[PDB]
């Protein structure tokens, strides 16, 4: 929906996404009741570059729309998810160096230079891929 | 008429002055005028003191003297209250003499003796002063008893017993006040709200507002000075109960749509958390989510002329934030989910 632009059923539909993924565990192999996705739909890894990739789908909706403080929210619930990743600290750099840049800014290069892939499905790869913007590592050493 | 004013005036001073520490100058011959003056008070609210000028005029001055004491500083002196204590304001008197422990022996003695002569006096045309006293110790004990072996707090505030017993007392004070119109009801229920314990007066408060008339003056004070300190009113609808402002909002339309702008404003100051499924307030002593749930959730159940206007107050709130139909965004969309 957003390549087509619609912002609400966008939003809308981002926020059901995040409920699954946190109102729900995917990982109840308790019951075999069938043959049950062994591998793929079961790796925290995707959990949580999922869970990190949805969040930022959707904060970025609230920056299109205009109303960066809840996009604001949704960054930093990422960053909290996935501190390794990179593309949420890109999009958390860019909003806090829009509106209040110095200190929070500096306090989440400290938080990269602490920081400084393994087995993911191909359909949330090629998603990560894609949203991601290109000048990363150029702001990431702005 | 003016051969009362000295005795009645003259009266509530010695009555004032009983209850001071200063007793040491008093004696038999004070008493004994102070019981035959009480006397003929005791006899004249028997004789006419119903449907007359007379009841009306003793009113005025009752009234004019406990506003120009008022009841703050100097002395929070009651006085006897109002026209029916009269008929029983020489066991007052007694009573104040008994609690002053600086009055004198043979004042004491013959104070008691006069009050308890013993059964000599068995026969008496007149209910007399030992009866009256034996007849309050009786109530005083029955009423210690059943609160301490029958009496329960009942949870609708308005059908208790402890409760709906202030509330009358306020109520005839409100009437008293409107009646002599010397100074407005805003000033008396200010004054009360600075004196005594708030969440007990806001609790009484209620309770009063829903009382049937006695003569509704009493009420539509109240709502007006409510509407009038905003204040109040914040810390009221924070602090009863569900249903009792339920009740109190469908007897009073006047105060329906503010407090919904009240709850409207708790709503909009909440901010949704992803981590944990519940809507959370930044500040501490802002409404949590089920306080909030539990109020709306009182206010639905209603009466039909209430129903629909929380219903549309919450259908624009929600509209108003983007019409959205999923949770995690609007907290008015929770709510009308949190409904169905
Ligand atoms: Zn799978």
């Amino acid at each position: 929906w957003v390549q087509l632009g619609a912002q609400k059923v966008a939003i809308s539909e981002f926020s059901r996404c995040l409920e699954l993924l946190f109102r729900a565990t995917p990982e109840e192999k308790e019951q075999g009741a069938a043959f049950n996705c062994e591998q793929g739909c079961k790796s925290d890894a995707a959990l949580q570059q999922l869970r990190a990739a949805a969040l930022i789908s959707r904060g970025l909706e609230w920056v299109a729309s205009g109303q960066d403080t809840k996009a604001l929210q949704d960054f930093l619930l990422s960053v909290q998810m996935c501190p390794g990743n990179r593309d949420t600290y890109f999009h958390l750099l860019q909003t806090l160096k829009r509106l209040d840049r110095r200190d929070e800014a500096t306090a989440l290069w400290w938080r990269l230079e602490a920081q400084t892939l393994w087995s993911l499905p191909l359909y949330l790869e090629s998603y990560l891929s894609w949203i991601r913007p290109s000048d990363r590592d150029a702001f990431l050493e702005e | 008429m003016e051969s009362l004013l000295q005795h009645l005036d003259r009266f509530s001073e010695l009555l004032a002055v009983s209850s001071t520490t200063y007793v040491s100058t008093w004696d038999p011959a004070t008493v004994r005028r102070a019981l035959q003056w009480a006397r003929y008070l005791r006899h004249i609210h028997r004789r006419f003191g119903r449907h007359g000028p007379i009841r009306t005029a003793l009113e005025r001055r009752l009234h004019n003297q406990w506003r120009q004491e008022g009841g703050f500083g100097r002395g929070p002196v009651p006085g006897l209250a109002n026209f029916q204590a009269l008929g029983h304001c020489d066991v007052l008197l007694s009573l104040r003499l008994l609690e002053n422990r600086a009055l004198g022996d043979a004042a004491r003695y013959h104070l008691v003796q006069q009050l308890f002569p013993g059964p000599g006096v068995r026969d008496a045309d007149e209910e007399t002063l030992q009866e009256s006293l034996a007849r309050l110790a009786r109530r005083r004990s029955a009423v210690h008893m059943l609160r301490f072996n029958g009496y329960r707090e009942n949870p609708n505030l308005q059908e208790d017993s402890l409760m709906k017993t202030q509330a009358e007392l306020l109520l005839e004070r409100l009437q008293e006040v409107g009646k002599a119109e010397a100074e407005r009801p805003a000033r008396f229920l200010s004054s009360l709200w600075e004196r005594l314990p708030q969440n007990n007066f806001l609790k009484v408060i209620a309770v009063a507002l829903l009382q049937p008339p006695l003569s509704g003056e009493g009420s539509q004070v109240l709502v007006h000075w409510l509407l009038g300190n905003s204040e109040v009113f914040a810390a009221f609808c924070r602090a009863l109960p569900a249903g009792l402002l339920t009740l109190v909002t469908s007897r009073h339309p006047a105060l329906s749509p503010v407090y919904l702008g009240l709850l409207t404003d708790w709503g909009q100051r909440l901010h949704y958390d992803l981590q944990k499924g519940i809507w959370v307030g930044t500040e501490s002593q802002d409404v949590p989510w089920e306080e909030l749930h539990n109020r709306f959730q009182s206010l639905c159940q209603a009466p039909p002329p209430l129903k629909d206007k929380v219903l549309t107050a919450l259908e624009t709130c929600k509209a108003q934030d983007g019409d959205f139909e999923v949770p995690g965004l609007s907290i008015w969309t929770d709510l009308l989910l949190a409904l169905r």
